[PDB]
């Protein structure tokens, strides 16, 4: 994608400058461009564009946010701060949208009392496997 | 869930809707932050989008 380097240059002259408002967009973009290759990793990438978009939304905005803070002395490499940055507001959004829809299996299959006889065995069971599946969580 | 008998359908209306908002905050939030114009501008094409 992007030499490291030249972002820990860019992200030094912000710092200085913040020593003194805004931040040049060379390291935004970058910043863009990281989430969005490390959302082609192999873990995610797998399910749902729909999410997805959300999902990068939630790790630009971390990231965003975290640069606030990051020192050169140690941590040398700007690079991998974001990335587990962003890595972690993923895991976040997905746990949030996971038990979402988690709470609508829960509240579907607490109701089987609609009109007359005839029910059904199979898919009830189903909705309830996972319903539990995900509330072991 | 309308839940009118038979299999239960969706209504996925409001997810639409659920993640339309989202972006609207996220974009305020944002805003909010001083953010670097060119993503201000990533995340208004999303909203639009949305």
């Amino acid at each position: 994608y992007v030499n490291n380097k030249e972002l820990l240059q860019a992200i030094i002259d912000w710092k200085t400058e913040l020593a003194n408002v805004r931040q040049n967009d060379t390291i935004g973009l970058a910043i863009m461009l990281i989430a969005e290759g490390l959302s082609k990793r192999f873990n995610f990438s797998g399910y749902t564009q729909s999410w997805k978009q959300e999902m990068i939304a939630d790790g630009i905005e971390a990231s965003i946010k975290g640069l606030h803070n990051f020192d050169e002395t140690k941590y040398k490499n700007p690079h991998a701060y974001i990335t587990q940055a962003c890595f972690n507001a993923f895991v976040q959004r997905i746990k949030k949208e996971r038990k979402e829809v988690a709470k609508k299996y829960s509240y579907f299959v607490h109701n089987v009392y609609d009109s007359r006889d005839d029910d059904m065995v199979a898919l009830v069971d189903e909705t309830f496997i996972q319903d539990i599946y995900d509330k072991m969580t | 869930v309308p839940l009118d008998g038979g299999r239960f359908a969706t209504s996925d209306l409001n997810d639409l809707y659920r993640r339309v908002i989202n972006r609207n905050n996220r974009l305020k939030r944002l805003l909010d932050l001083a953010a670097p114009d060119i993503i201000v501008r990533n995340e208004k094409r999303m909203l639009q989008e949305a």
